[PDB]
């Protein structure tokens, strides 16, 4: 399977606020943290992105 | 838009949100027989309402 995430061209009315991300975690479920910081990595994938 | 037969007043209007106490003086003007719209977004969204 290959995702492909929509741009607002082919959204409905409700999807305008979700902002799309691919989140890292560790084997336990928790979020892993950025280089030196407190950040957890969320990767928010732009649009068109395979 | 669902009148109570026995009084005539205007209790809900056409299209309109849905309230759990409404429902109920509805029914009680012995209509049991109602019209839900179908509008779950993606194949038939929200247009014309």
């Amino acid at each position: 399977s290959s995702l492909v995430v929509l741009d607002s061209a082919e959204r409905t009315a409700g999807g305008k606020d979700l902002r799309p991300a691919l989140k890292i975690v560790d084997a336990q479920g928790n979020d892993v943290l950025i280089p030196g910081t407190d950040m957890p990595a969320q990767y928010f994938l732009p649009g068109k992105a395979i | 838009d669902y009148i109570d037969e026995s009084t005539g007043e205007l209790i809900c209007a056409a299209n309109m949100e849905l309230s759990l106490d409404l429902l109920a003086k509805l029914s009680q003007s012995g209509h049991k027989r109602i019209e839900t719209l179908f509008t779950n977004d993606l194949d038939h969204g929200p247009y014309i309402s």
